[PDB]
């Protein structure tokens, strides 16, 4: 719950924007962040039919709602993508709180793929917009 | 050989298995001399109760066989736990039914280990387990089994 | 033996072998002390530390002789002390009685539970 | 490789001290021997004087 | 044994020969190699020569003493570059190492006491002789008077044990058991000061700072472990009374670990922060010692072995910034990643060893210590989590503020890193990860 | 004990972590052209991935603690790779 | 690297000389009346050589 | 040139001692302000700015030391660690009070925990029976 | 004498103009000329020359001893594909040989000298039962091991004792 961010302990994940973007991509997809999800897939036998599973399900859905509202109101590119990482963490932890290891693992592999792809896109766009991660300054990149 | 993946794994296993078997049977198996090594057997020295209080020769020997019996009984509990782990891995879906006699045997082993060596501390002499056995047998005589005592 | 006899504890059976350093430790330690004292004298006077080796030889010989003499007197002192203890044990058989040895099995005392 | 000058010949004094300490340890394990092959764990049957000592 | 003792006794005349500073550490590493060879030890005493013998706890502590002193001659090249008294420094180091070997290979309690309190005089000499501060007099007097004031009645306790039992040997005194308060306080409180408590620590952060680098190695490397060895030898016959009075010391040590871990976040010296860092880990050692479990004793021995290397290696790191930046202040030490980038590997490798680290022996000592303290009571899970969280809250602060950020303006030109310093911090960290291999050696002394 | 569990889930996730990390490294090859410490950045990233495999293939709690501490320490170091107080505060937060 | 390779090369020469040209002992039951020595109680030739020529026996220390 | 030479002295009871202590710390007399006379409080040391941290100070001013934001011979604040740029400092003053933030967070948390744990036994379900598993003692029937 | 600085006196040169805020508060024109001269000095025309003494001191003779035949392989392919395309195929030959050597050594160790009942410190391999589907030999299949001694034997059932 504190290695992969939930409603408690979510402050550390948007902090990592000061890291450079490729290792931020590795931090926010397939490594570190996904370790908690993998561990809870391992501990799904305890987390099934338990008060731990009920509490984890509530906190995972609550961090989904938190991440959706926060990324709808966020004005930074890489912070929006880290909030998208939080929303997908909420999806995987709530489906393992239902008790589906294979669904959690499939969405884990899928999220790692498309989220490393998004962070590579954001790094290229930031590297050509000269380190300006503000989404207000950027505009009309489909032509360029 | 019934699948492309199985045939590829068989080919990779053959390429892996070939040169190492050649290196063993061609180089390692020749030029190796034949020697005999033996498992050490220890005679049973008399225990901590069959000697006097003033003698420190018996206390060292009974303490050493108590430490040796502690390490042997720890290996009994370790092998009985590894049997349950191998039951869980080998009977992967159906571990609920088959591993129950092994788990009962392991739980009896843990209970008997806590009877003998339990609550002795880091400094467990041979006389400390004997006095614990004396007080345990006295409490079993006058108060019945522990768990329903008065 | 099944008895804790006080007279046989002080009586030397002769099975105790003296060590290699036991007869020779005190003369060589006092010889090294005499050599170091001569070196200390030569250092305090700002002489070379091995200048005048006759003082070192005389101090080492004095140390070896004094160590051997006082080690022999020490051994005679300990022999007389052992004879005194044996004689007072023999003269008073009521205050120091043979005491029966007890097996651990007879005693029942205090396991201290750690838990 | 290692480099040792003429001053490395002064290192025979700690090797002499090591030899003296090893000789004293050999004398100590030579003396400490009345329980040799007579303890009840590493014991030997009748005829122990004919056989060689274990250590 | 007598081979190592006579080796150091015949290494004594190496000091009086001129230009012989670097051969002594060569022969010290050679006798450390020989002591690595003589490893036929089990839980009882072996290599019995007169009054000298060795078991596994004594083997690990003598090997740690030899490694710390061999690196202590390697760290002090400032004594060799200046014409400060190299012969006296080498004689003090050899005499102090000989006294540590004699007090660890002691078969009896009294010879352990005698060489144990003989060891504080060369530490006094190093602190008042080779330090670089005006408050060396405040450093050595606090150390000597604290340890002497609490260790003098331990001698009365030692002869009370001798008069009640008859013998001085550890095994024959293991058979007996005493039910006295004052004997327990006498035979415990000297070691309770010699390892840092919360209340009795004062000599530690005011004696580590004002000492030299070699005083820091000998104090945080092996002389916080004399008290641990003493308690490992004394607790075996005072079990009933320490079970009555151990909750006070364990509660004081745990709350003091949390509080001293809160102190290090408000520390502006590199050498003082490691000095208070020695208090927090030895608080966990003290809290795991008094539970008397197999795991508590084994993890305490493992954490003392793994702490005497890492705290000394951290104290070498604060010395190589004090030699160049001119001060131990944490405000001056900023941005050393751009000054010495190759040193930053050893800073983080030895700061991570102070906390829980993946390959180090400190984690295997900390895991086996938290097992016993959580097993002791469930209330300790609240304050072990706080202590082990605050430990890396402060220990990451020293590496973060010293080795990251903007550079301190107005710093004059200093020399670069040297191969001797890289070798010195190499041998403080590769023993910490090569000893998890064959860890049944350095853990199972029972 | 130090244990390795070779399951299909663990091996598939290991292959995915290695492929994502290789594509990130090949991205970094031209992303860090104006940088000066690429020779520490690549080794830190490779070590981070190695600690991640040490977390994945471990069923032992002690070895998961090994991979756990490795992931936390190298993630903190790679956050504080940039030399400013924002990266300092970010590393302190992601370390605690 | 030079001083770890200068250590590894004679060490790896001794390890392949011990495993290939000598080889480990085979476990067997104790014959009656043998009274085996202490260095007979280990399998590897390096362990046997260390327990025979260098390290003291357990019986001697005991 | 040591700690015994430059150190805080006794408390300035009189005004001339206050002027001498102000001139000693390279501070104008009006700026200097000692601590209290309590047991914890320091003697003769100046009481610097405890309002807000180093991030509140001007980063566009030309400092002698750009790190720590201070000039040469300027007296360092006594709680310089707590009021540093790293810990517990803000560049701008916070919009709200300290209790409003925690009050809103635990209010939203208490509402979400209450509304979830009230509805823990009103989970929906499809028009579906229990999942029938074969047993040697209990048999089940089809509908054909 | 030992010179840590190469025999030249170490000093700062660019002065107070290295900070961006000190550049903006005001410049005397001699400081403008000094900053322009420092920026023209900081540029480099050609790259670093290959000093052979750095390669001699930064390479032990053991490294040359174990890198000599692959250096001969790279040198005999030097005029064929150039320097860049021959060092790549040299570097991916020795590394592939090291990878295959490690694979063969690990295969030999985990299938010929794994952990048995006479040793604690080896790698103790436990395998699960393979799934049997029809089309395999012996599809009516139960567990072969059923005795408690057959579980986790580590070769104890073939012991000579
Ligand atoms: C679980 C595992 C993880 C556990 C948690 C993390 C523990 C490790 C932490 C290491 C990083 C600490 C510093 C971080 C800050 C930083 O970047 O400092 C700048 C510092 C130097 O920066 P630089 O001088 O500007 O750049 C030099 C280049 O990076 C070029 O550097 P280099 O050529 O010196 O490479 C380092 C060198 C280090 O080698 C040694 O230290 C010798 C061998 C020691 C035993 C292994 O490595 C090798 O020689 C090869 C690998 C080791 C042998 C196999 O960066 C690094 O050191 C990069 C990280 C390398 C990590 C190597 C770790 C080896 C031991 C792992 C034990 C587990
Ligand atoms: C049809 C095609 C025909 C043409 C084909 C042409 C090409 C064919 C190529 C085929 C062969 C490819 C290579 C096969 C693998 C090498 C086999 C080998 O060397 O066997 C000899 C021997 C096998 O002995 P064994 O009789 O099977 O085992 C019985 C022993 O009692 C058991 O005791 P042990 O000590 O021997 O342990 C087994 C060994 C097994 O380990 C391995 O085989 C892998 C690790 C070593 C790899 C060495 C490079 C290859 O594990 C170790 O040695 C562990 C390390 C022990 C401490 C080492 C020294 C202290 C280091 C402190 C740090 O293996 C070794 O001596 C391996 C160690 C070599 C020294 C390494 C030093 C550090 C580097
Ligand atoms: C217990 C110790 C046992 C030592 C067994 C070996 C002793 C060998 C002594 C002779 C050789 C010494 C090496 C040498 O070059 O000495 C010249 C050195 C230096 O001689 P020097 O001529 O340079 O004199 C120095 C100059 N003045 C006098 C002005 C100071 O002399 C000595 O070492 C003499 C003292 C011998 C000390 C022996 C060791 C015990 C010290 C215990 C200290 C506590
Ligand atoms: C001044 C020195 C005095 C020494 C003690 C003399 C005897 C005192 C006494 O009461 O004895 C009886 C006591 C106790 O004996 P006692 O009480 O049984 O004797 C009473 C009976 N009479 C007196 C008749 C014999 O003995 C001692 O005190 C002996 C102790 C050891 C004495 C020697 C110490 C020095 C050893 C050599 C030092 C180094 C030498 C080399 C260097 C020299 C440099 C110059
Ligand atoms: C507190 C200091 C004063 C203690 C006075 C009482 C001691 C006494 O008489 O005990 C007798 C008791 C009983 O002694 P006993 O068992 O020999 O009784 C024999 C019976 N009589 C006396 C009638 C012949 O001793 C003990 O319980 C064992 C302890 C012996 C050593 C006592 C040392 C006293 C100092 C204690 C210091 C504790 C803190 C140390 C660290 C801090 C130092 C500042
Ligand atoms: C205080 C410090 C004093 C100086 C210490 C200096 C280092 C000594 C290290 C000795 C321990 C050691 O390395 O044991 C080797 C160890 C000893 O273990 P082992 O091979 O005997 O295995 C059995 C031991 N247990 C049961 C613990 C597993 O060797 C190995 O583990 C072999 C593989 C090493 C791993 C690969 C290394 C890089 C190649
Ligand atoms: C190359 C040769 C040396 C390396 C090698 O192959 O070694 C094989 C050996 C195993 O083979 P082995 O142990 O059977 O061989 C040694 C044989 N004797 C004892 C006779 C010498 O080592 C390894 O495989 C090392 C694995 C290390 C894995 C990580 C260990 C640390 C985990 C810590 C967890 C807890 C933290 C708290
Ligand atoms: C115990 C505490 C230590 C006691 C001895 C301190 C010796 C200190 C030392 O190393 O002194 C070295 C010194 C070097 O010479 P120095 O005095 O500097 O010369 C200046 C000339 N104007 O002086 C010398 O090298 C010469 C003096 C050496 C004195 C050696 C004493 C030997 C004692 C041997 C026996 C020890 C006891 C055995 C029982
Ligand atoms: C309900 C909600 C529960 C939330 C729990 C949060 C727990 C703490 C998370 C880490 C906080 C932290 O230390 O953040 C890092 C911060 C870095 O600086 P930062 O403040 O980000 O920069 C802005 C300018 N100061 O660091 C700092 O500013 C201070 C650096 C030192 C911090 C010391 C440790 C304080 C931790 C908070 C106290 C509570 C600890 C609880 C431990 C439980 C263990 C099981
Ligand atoms: C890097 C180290 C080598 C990595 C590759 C190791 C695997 C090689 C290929 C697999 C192989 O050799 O398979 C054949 C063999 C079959 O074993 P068999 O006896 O037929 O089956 C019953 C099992 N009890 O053996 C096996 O299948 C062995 C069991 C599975 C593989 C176990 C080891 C996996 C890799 C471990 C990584 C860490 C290694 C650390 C030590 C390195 C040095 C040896």
């Amino acid at each position: 719950m504190t290695k992969s961010a939930q409603i408690p302990f979510s402050s550390w994940l948007p902090a990592a924007m000061a890291a450079p973007t490729p290792v931020s991509a590795l931090v926010h997809s397939s490594t570190l962040v996904t370790a908690g999800v993998y561990l809870l897939i391992r501990f799904n036998i305890i987390l099934s039919t338990s008060w731990l599973g009920q509490l984890m399900l509530l906190l995972s859905g609550l961090t989904m709602f938190m991440a959706g509202l926060g990324a709808n109101f966020e004005f930074d590119l890489k912070k929006i993508i880290a909030l998208s990482t939080l929303s997908q963490l909420g999806l995987m932890m709530s489906i393992l709180s239902m008790g589906f290891l294979k669904l959690a693992m499939f969405h884990l592999l899928t999220h790692a793929l498309f989220k490393a792809l998004l962070f590579m896109c954001a790094g290229a766009i930031i590297h050509n917009m000269n380190n300006s991660q503000d989404i207000r300054l950027m505009g009309g990149l489909s032509i360029h | 050989p019934r699948s492309p993946m199985a045939s590829f794994a068989e080919s990779v296993l053959n390429v892996i298995d070939g040169p190492i078997t050649w290196f063993r049977e061609s180089i390692v198996e020749p030029n190796q001399q034949k020697q005999n090594w033996y498992h050490q057997r220890f005679r049973r020295v008399p225990t901590i109760d069959q000697c006097y209080t003033d003698d420190a020769v018996c206390r060292f020997e009974a303490d050493q066989q108590f430490r040796r019996d502690r390490m042997v009984d720890n290996e009994i509990v370790n092998i009985l736990r590894q049997r349950f782990e191998d039951c869980t891995l080998y009977e992967a879906p159906d571990h609920m039914v088959k591993c129950r006699p092994l788990m009962d045997q392991y739980e009896k082993a843990t209970e008997n280990w806590f009877i003998k060596y339990g609550d002795l501390g880091g400094y467990a002499n041979a006389k400390t387990a004997y006095m614990k056995q004396k007080h345990r047998l006295i409490w079993e005589r006058r108060h019945g089994p522990v768990g329903s005592g008065m | 033996s099944a008895v804790n006899d006080p007279l046989e504890l002080l009586t030397n059976k002769g099975t105790h072998e003296p060590s290699f350093l036991s007869p020779i430790w005190n003369p060589i330690a006092c010889g090294v002390a005499g050599v170091g004292a001569a070196i200390f004298i030569n250092w305090g006077f700002r002489k070379p530390v091995f200048s005048g080796i006759q003082k070192h030889i005389a101090f080492g010989a004095i140390g070896v002789g004094a160590g051997a003499y006082f080690d022999q007197k020490r051994n005679e002192y300990l022999a007389k002390r052992d004879a005194v203890l044996r004689h007072y044990i023999e003269l008073h058989p009521d205050d120091f009685p043979v005491k029966e040895r007890k097996t651990y099995g007879q005693v029942l005392e205090s396991w201290v539970p750690v838990r | 490789v290692l480099g040792l000058d003429k001053r490395a010949l002064w290192g025979a004094l700690p090797l002499l001290g090591f030899a003296i300490g090893h000789f004293l340890d050999k004398k100590e394990t030579e003396r400490m021997t009345m329980f040799r092959d007579k303890s009840a764990l590493y014991g030997r049957p009748a005829g122990s004087e004919g056989k060689a000592p274990s250590w | 044994m007598l081979k190592i003792i006579f080796f150091l006794l015949f290494l004594i005349p190496f000091c009086f020969i001129n230009n012989m500073y670097w051969m002594v550490q060569i022969m010290m590493f050679f006798i450390s190699f020989i002591f690595l060879l003589m490893n036929n030890f089990m839980n009882y005493w072996s290599e019995i020569s007169y009054f000298l013998g060795c078991d596994m706890l004594s083997y690990g502590l003598i090997l740690l003493s030899l490694w710390i002193c061999s690196l202590m001659l390697l760290a002090s090249e400032m004594i060799n570059k200046h014409n400060n008294y190299k012969n006296l420094f080498l004689l003090n180091i050899i005499i102090l190492l000989l006294l540590l070997i004699l007090t660890f290979s002691s078969m009896s309690l009294f010879m352990f006491y005698l060489f144990f309190e003989s060891s504080l005089i060369p530490t006094l000499f190093l602190i008042l002789g080779w330090g670089y501060q005006p408050e060396r007099l405040q450093a050595g007097l606090y150390l000597l008077f604290y340890t002497l004031l609490v260790s003098l009645p331990m001698l009365i306790g030692i002869f009370y044990v001798m008069n009640k039992i008859g013998s001085m040997n550890f095994y024959l005194m293991n058979n007996f058991m005493f039910n006295y308060d004052l004997l327990y306080f006498c035979l415990l409180c000297a070691f309770l000061v010699k390892m840092p408590m919360f209340l009795v620590h004062l000599w530690l952060p005011k004696a580590h700072v004002e000492a030299p680098v070699s005083g820091s190695m000998i104090l945080a490397g092996i002389m916080l472990k004399l008290g641990g060895y003493g308690m490992l030898r004394v607790i075996s016959f005072l079990q009933l009374m320490n079970l009555k009075y151990s909750f006070v010391w364990i509660s004081i040590s745990l709350v003091g670990g949390v509080l001293v871990s809160l102190v290090c976040l408000r520390q502006t010296d590199l050498k003082a922060l490691i000095a208070y860092s020695s208090v927090a880990h030895m608080g966990i050692v003290l809290s795991g010692l008094l539970t008397m479990t197999y795991w508590g004793l084994c993890g305490s021995y493992t954490l003392m072995i793994a702490h005497g290397l890492c705290s000394s290696g951290l104290f070498c790191l604060a010395n190589v910034s004090y030699e160049r930046l001119g001060s131990r202040s944490m405000l001056i030490n900023k941005g050393l990643l751009n000054f010495m980038p190759s040193m930053t590997l050893w800073w983080f490798l030895l700061s991570s060893a102070n906390m829980a680290a993946p390959p180090t022996l400190n984690l295997l000592g900390e895991i086996s210590l938290l097992n016993s303290i959580v097993s002791w009571s469930w209330i300790s899970m609240i304050l072990l989590s706080f202590l082990s969280f605050f430990s890396a809250a402060y220990t990451l602060y020293l590496y973060s503020f010293s080795q990251h950020g903007k550079l301190f303006s107005g710093v004059y030109s200093f020399s670069s890193g040297k191969i001797r310093e890289y070798l010195l911090m190499l041998l403080h960290w590769l023993p910490l990860n090569l000893l998890i291999l064959k860890s049944e050696s350095f853990m199972l002394w029972l | 004990v130090m244990t390795f569990l070779f399951d299909w889930m663990s091996l598939l996730f290991m292959s995915f972590v290695l492929m994502i990390s290789s594509l990130v490294i090949f991205y970094s090859k031209e992303y860090m052209m104006n940088d000066n410490h690429i020779n520490r950045f690549i080794m830190l990233v490779l070590m981070f991935v190695l600690s991640m495999m040490l977390l994945i293939i471990s069923p032992n709690l002690i070895s998961i603690l090994l991979g756990w501490d490795g992931l936390g320490l190298v993630s903190y170091c790679l956050v504080i790779y940039f030399q400013n107080i924002k990266s300092y505060n970010a590393g302190m937060l992601t370390a605690l | 690297h030079f001083y770890v390779m200068l250590g590894v090369i004679p060490v790896t020469a001794l390890v392949l000389y011990a495993n290939i040209f000598v080889g480990p002992a085979q476990l067997a039951e104790i014959p009656e009346g043998y009274e085996p020595k202490h260095w007979e109680y280990e399998k590897h030739p390096i362990s046997r050589f260390i327990s025979r020529y260098i390290l003291n026996s357990d019986q001697q220390n005991y | 040139g040591w700690n015994k030479d430059y150190k805080p002295g006794p408390y300035p009871q009189t005004e001339k001692e206050r002027l001498a202590a102000a001139k000693k710390y390279y501070l104008l007399p009006e700026e200097y302000k000692p601590y209290a006379d309590d047991g914890l409080g320091y003697g003769d040391y100046p009481k610097l700015g405890y309002g807000l941290g180093v991030e509140a100070k001007d980063s566009y001013y030309p400092w002698d030391y750009p790190e720590h934001k201070r000039n040469q011979h300027e007296p360092i604040s006594a709680d310089h660690d707590l009021y540093s740029e790293d810990r517990w400092s803000q560049a701008e003053p916070p919009r709200y009070s300290n209790a409003y933030y925690f009050a809103c967070f635990l209010g939203v948390m208490s509402g979400c925990l209450a509304l979830y744990y009230w509805l823990d036994d009103k989970k929906m379900y499809r028009p579906v029976a229990a999942k029938q598993y074969p047993s040697p003692g209990v048999k089940h029937y089809t509908f054909e | 004498g030992a010179s840590e600085t190469g025999g030249v006196k170490p000093m700062v040169i660019a002065g107070r103009m290295v900070r961006e805020r000190e550049r903006l508060i005001g410049m005397s024109p001699e400081e403008r000329a000094w900053r322009k001269q420092w920026l023209k000095d900081q540029e480099l025309h050609h790259g670093p020359r290959k000093v052979p003494a750095l390669e001699l001191e930064l390479n032990n003779p053991i490294k040359r001893f174990y890198r000599a035949p692959l250096d001969k392989v790279c040198n005999v392919l030097e005029p064929v594909l150039g320097f860049q395309r021959a060092y790549t195929v040299r570097f991916w030959t020795g590394k592939a040989l090291l990878a295959l050597t490690g694979i063969y050594a690990g295969a030999y160790y985990f299938k010929y000298n794994q952990n048995d009942w006479t040793r604690k410190g080896g790698w103790r391999v436990i395998h699960s039962r393979k799934q049997c589907v029809p089309g395999d030999e012996g599809y009516p299949k139960v567990s072969d091991r059923s005795a408690p001694s057959d579980y986790a034997a580590r070769g104890f059932n073939e012991s000579p004792l």
